[PDB]
C-alpha cells in the first residue's frame, strides 16, 4: 500500500520563491531514491532531478540553478528559486522502484499544479446550459453548466453532490484568449427525473455554487 | 539488475594536518563494449582535476577464437592489437597529487578487471585531507553506476583504524627502545615521468636478480602510494626510505596484487599498435575477471599504456624483453609506529 | 548526454490489431530503458521495467523488446483502455542529460465508426447582462474526428472559438467535443441564426436555434 502525495501546488507571480512537498505513505523513505518530473498543460514529461538516499541532488542540464531538490526523514522537496511563465505545469513525485537503484520510478503521486501568471486569481462563473424551449421537448433531455473565467486550475464539478454520474461529460479545461480557463459539463436524463444540480467548486478561492439547471 | 548504486565509505580522523585519503568500490560487471568512453562524473565537479577525464591513449589487445559450443578450450584464436581512446583511468601525472592538496581537489578515476567480454570497475577517489572536517557527501557516475560517498569519522587523532584500534605510521633511534608493527593496507598509481631520477628499472635491477640490461631505454617514473588512507604520499622506490623499498618488493613480486580461470594460450601482440614487430608477451585466459587488465609497456621509456581485457600481460622481469608492469596495485607493508 | 527519440509521434491502430512503437538512443542504454502509459489526466504507469519486464497487473497483450540502442514496445489486441500516451524512460546514465523520457506516443485505438449526436445551447439569461456570451455546442459519442465550423447568420465565423475533446472512452474508443463561441452583446443581439454544424468526412451534422425563439 504504497504511494505518494504533492503538496504545495499554488498560483504564484513570476519570481516568487515556491517549495513543493512530497509526503510518502506505505514505506521508509529512508531506503529508496526520488525523483521530480514536471509535465506543462498538452506536453510530455520532462525529467528534473534525482535526490540520493545520501542527501545528494542530480539535476537535468537545463535544471540546474532553477530548481533545488532537498530531503527529510518523511519528505522529499522541490524548490523553483525564481519561477517564469514557462514554469507552469504539473509537478510529478516518484519513488525508485527499487531499494539502491535510480534506474526506474514506481509509484507516482498524483502530481501538484503550479500556476506562474502576473493575473490574480479569479472564481468562476457559472451559466446553465439548457436547450431553446422553442424546440418541441423530448422524453430525454440534455442540460449542462459552463463554469467560466476561472484562474487558476482545477476546478470539481459533480452534479447532485455527486450522487448522480450517468450520462455525465466533463470537458477538459482551455485557457481562454487571456489567462482565464473555462469548462463545461453535460448529463443527459429523462424528463421525469427532475430537477438537476451542478455543484461547482474552485480551491483556489474557496468558492462553491450550485447551479439547478431546468429545460427553457 | 535493477541494483545500480553503491556505497564508497572514506574513513577521515579527527584531527587533520600533505596527507590525502582514498576510498575505493569495486563495481559489478558490465559488458566491455560499454566501457568505451566511460567517464567518472562527480556532482562535486567544482573542485576536482580537469586532466583526469582527458584522453589517455591506450593500445587494447583483445583475443578471439572460435570452438565447439561445450568446449572450453579453442580449436583455433588471434590477438589484435588497436589504440583506443580511454577517459577517466588512474593515470595520475607528475606532481598532480601534490598541486591538488593545495588546490584542493579531488582525484576520481577507476581501474578495469576485464575478460573477454565483460569489465569490473573499480572506482577510486583520493581526496586531501582537508576534506575531512567538512565531510561533505558527494555523488560520482561512473557508466550504468551510481556511487554515493560516505564519510566515517573515526576515533582516532590522525591515525588509521587497523582491526578496531588507532595505529600512527612512523623512529631511528626513538623506534629502538620500543616500537610496534602494523600490518597496513596500500594502493599505488604509476606515475610516468621521464627523468635521470626515474630510471626505474635501475632498481629493479639492483632489488632482484632480473637480468635486465639495458635500462636506458625501459619506461621512466615511480609508483605513488597512499598507506592507512591517511599518510603523506611515499613515493616508490625511494633506496633510503625502507617503507618505499618494502612497497616496491611487493609491487614486483605480487604484480597482480594480493587477494576457475582457464588458461587458452600464450600470445604476442605489438603495443603500440604501428610496432613493426611484436612488444608484448601475453597469456589468454578464460575466466570471471580477476585481475587489473591496465599496465604500461616495459620497452619504452615514454610510457605506453595497455589496455588488455582477456589477457594477462608478461609482468615478470627475469627477462625484460616484452614484459610490462601494473598500473594499479594493492597490498600490505609492515610499519613502525604506535598504537594510540 | 543520452536522448531518446520515439517514432512515430502518433499511431492509429484498429481494435483487436497490433500497433509498435520505436524508442531510440543517441549513445547505448544497454537493457536500462522504460515503458510508461499514460492516459490523459492522469499520472504516469509503469508497464515495463528493463528491457522486457512486465509489471504486476500489466496483461500479456504488453511486450517489449531492444537492447543497447533499439527498442520497441508492441500492443497485441489493443484494447479500448489501452488507448493513451506511451513513453520510453532510460536509467542507464543522468549525467548530461536533459530529459530521461523520450518525446512520447500517443496510440489511437481505433472502434467502430459511430456518427456524432449534435446539440447546440443558447446563452442564459445570465451571460447577457455580463456583456459577453458563450454559445455551447456539443458532439456525443463519434469516431473518428470531426471538424466543427460556426457561422452566424451564415457568416462563417473565424475567431473566438474553443474546443476541447474528451480522451477516448476506455469502453467503446469514442469521442466528446465541446466547441464554444464567445461575442459581445452587441454583436450577439445584432444577429439573428446561430448554427453549429460538426462535419464528419463528407457528412456534417447541424443544429441551430434563433436568438428570437429563447
Ligand atoms: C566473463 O565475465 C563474466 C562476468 O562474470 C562471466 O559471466 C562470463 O562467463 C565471462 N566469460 C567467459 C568466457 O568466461
Ligand atoms: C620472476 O619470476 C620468478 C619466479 O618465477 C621470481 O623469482 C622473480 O622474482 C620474478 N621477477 C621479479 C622481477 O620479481
Amino acid at each position: 500500500g504504497q504511494s505518494l502525495e504533492e503538496s504545495g501546488g499554488r498560483l504564484v507571480t513570476p519570481g516568487t520563491p515556491l517549495t513543493l512537498t512530497c509526503t510518502v505513505s506505505g514505506f521508509s523513505l529512508s531506503n529508496y531514491n526520488m525523483q521530480w518530473v514536471r509535465q506543462a498543460p498538452g506536453k510530455g514529461l520532462e525529467w528534473i532531478g534525482i535526490v540520493y538516499t545520501g542527501g545528494v541532488a542530480w539535476y537535468a542540464r537545463w535544471a540546474k540553478g532553477r530548481f533545488t531538490i532537498s530531503r527529510t526523514s518523511t519528505t522529499v522537496d522541490l524548490k523553483i528559486t525564481s519561477p517564469t511563465t514557462e514554469d507552469t505545469a504539473t509537478y510529478f513525485c516518484a519513488r525508485a522502484y527499487t531499494s539502491n537503484s535510480d534506474i526506474v520510478f514506481d509509484p507516482w503521486g498524483p502530481g501538484t499544479l503550479v500556476t506562474v501568471s502576473s493575473g490574480q486569481p479569479k472564481a468562476p462563473s457559472v451559466f446553465p446550459l439548457a436547450p431553446c424551449c422553442g424546440d418541441t421537448p423530448s422524453s430525454t433531455v440534455t442540460l449542462g453548466c459552463l463554469v467560466k473565467g476561472y484562474l487558476p486550475e482545477p476546478v470539481t464539478v459533480t452534479w447532485n453532490s455527486g450522487t448522480l454520474t450517468n450520462g455525465v461529460r466533463t470537458f477538459p479545461s482551455v485557457r481562454q484568449s487571456s489567462g482565464l480557463y473555462s469548462l463545461s459539463s453535460v448529463v443527459s436524463v429523462t424528463s421525469s427525473s427532475q430537477p438537476v444540480t451542478c455543484n461547482v467548486a474552485h480551491p483556489a478561492t474557496n468558492t462553491k455554487v450550485d447551479k439547478t439547471v431546468a429545460p427553457s | 539488475s535493477l541494483r545500480n548504486v553503491y556505497d564508497m565509505k572514506i574513513e577521515c580522523p579527527h584531527t587533520v594536518s600533505e596527507n590525502s585519503v582514498i576510498g575505493y568500490v569495486e563495481l559489478p560487471p558490465m559488458p566491455l563494449a560499454d566501457t568505451a568512453q566511460m567517464v567518472p562524473e562527480s556532482s562535486c565537479s567544482m573542485d576536482n582535476h580537469q586532466s583526469i577525464n582527458t584522453i589517455t591513449k591506450y593500445t587494447q589487445v583483445i583475443w578471439r577464437g572460435k570452438a565447439d559450443p561445450g568446449q572450453s578450450s579453442q580449436n583455433s584464436f588471434e590477438t589484435v592489437s588497436t589504440e583506443v581512446d580511454l577517459k577517466g583511468t588512474c593515470v595520475l601525472k607528475h606532481k598532480m597529487v601534490e598541486e591538488s592538496y593545495r588546490s584542493r581537489k579531488s582525484i576520481t578515476c577507476y581501474d578495469l578487471s576485464c575478460n573477454s567480454t565483460f569489465c569490473k570497475p573499480t572506482l577510486y577517489m583520493i581526496v586531501p585531507i582537508h576534506a575531512c572536517n567538512m565531510m561533505k557527501s558527494c555523488l560520482i557516475a561512473l557508466g550504468p553506476y551510481r556511487v554515493q560517498v560516505v564519510y566515517e569519522r573515526t576515533y582516532c587523532m590522525t591515525g588509521v583504524l587497523i582491526e578496531g584500534k588507532c595505529f600512527v605510521p612512523d623512529v631511528s633511534i626513538i623506534k629502538h627502545g620500543i616500537f610496534d608493527i602494523a600490518s597496513v593496507h596500500v594502493v599505488c598509481f604509476f606515475v610516468a615521468v621521464k627523468g635521470n631520477t626515474y630510471k626505474l628499472f635501475e632498481q629493479v635491477k639492483k632489488s632482484f636478480e632480473s637480468t635486465c640490461n639495458d635500462t636506458e631505454n625501459k619506461v621512466q617514473g615511480y609508483y605513488i602510494c597512499i598507506v592507512g588512507g591517511n599518510s603523506a604520499p611515499i613515493y616508490v622506490p625511494t633506496l633510503d626510505d625502507f617503507r618505499s623499498m618494502e612497497a616496491f618488493t611487493g609491487i614486483f613480486k605480487s604484480p597482480h596484487g594480493e587477494d576457475s580461470y582457464s588458461i587458452v594460450g600464450p600470445a604476442n601482440a605489438k603495443v603500440p599498435h604501428s610496432a613493426s614487430s611484436d612488444t608484448l608477451s601475453l597469456i589468454a585466459y578464460s575466466g570471471i575477471p580477476s585481475y587489473s587488465s591496465l599496465s604500461i609497456l616495459t620497452s619504452s621509456t615514454d610510457a605506453k599504456h595497455v589496455f588488455s581485457p582477456g589477457l594477462f600481460p608478461k609482468l615478470n622481469h627475469t627477462n625484460c624483453d616484452k614484459s610490462a608492469i601494473p598500473l594499479t596495485w594493492t597490498g600490505m607493508i609492515d610499519l613502525p609506529g604506535y598504537y594510540e | 548526454g543520452q536522448v531518446l527519440t520515439q517514432t512515430p509521434a502518433s499511431v492509429s491502430a484498429a481494435v483487436g490489431g497490433t500497433v509498435t512503437i520505436k524508442c531510440q538512443a543517441s549513445q547505448s542504454v544497454s537493457t536500462a530503458l522504460a515503458w510508461y502509459q499514460q492516459k490523459p489526466g492522469q499520472r504516469p504507469k509503469l508497464l515495463i521495467y528493463l528491457a522486457s519486464t512486465l509489471t504486476s497487473g500489466v496483461p500479456s497483450r504488453f511486450k517489449g523488446s531492444g537492447s543497447g540502442t533499439e527498442f520497441t514496445l508492441t500492443i497485441s489486441g489493443v484494447e479500448c483502455d489501452d488507448a493513451a500516451t506511451y513513453y520510453c524512460q532510460q536509467g542507464y546514465s543522468y549525467s548530461n542529460v536533459d530529459n530521461s523520457f523520450g518525446g512520447g506516443t500517443e496510440v489511437v485505438v481505433k472502434g467502430d465508426p459511430v456518427a456524432p449526436s449534435v446539440l447546440i445551447f443558447p446563452p442564459a439569461a445570465d451571460q447577457v447582462a455580463t456583456g459577453t456570451v458563450t454559445i455551447v455546442c456539443v458532439a456525443n459519442k463519434y469516431f473518428p474526428d470531426v471538424t466543427v465550423t460556426w457561422e452566424v447568420d451564415g457568416t462563417t465565423q473565424t475567431t473566438g472559438i474553443e474546443n476541447s475533446k474528451t480522451p477516448q472512452n476506455s469502453a467503446d474508443c469514442t469521442y466528446n467535443l465541446s466547441s464554444t463561441l464567445t461575442l459581445t452583446s452587441t454583436q450577439y443581439n445584432s444577429h439573428k441564426e446561430y448554427t453549429c454544424k460538426v462535419t464528419q468526412g463528407t457528412t456534417s451534422v447541424v443544429q441551430s436555434f434563433n436568438r428570437g425563439d429563447c
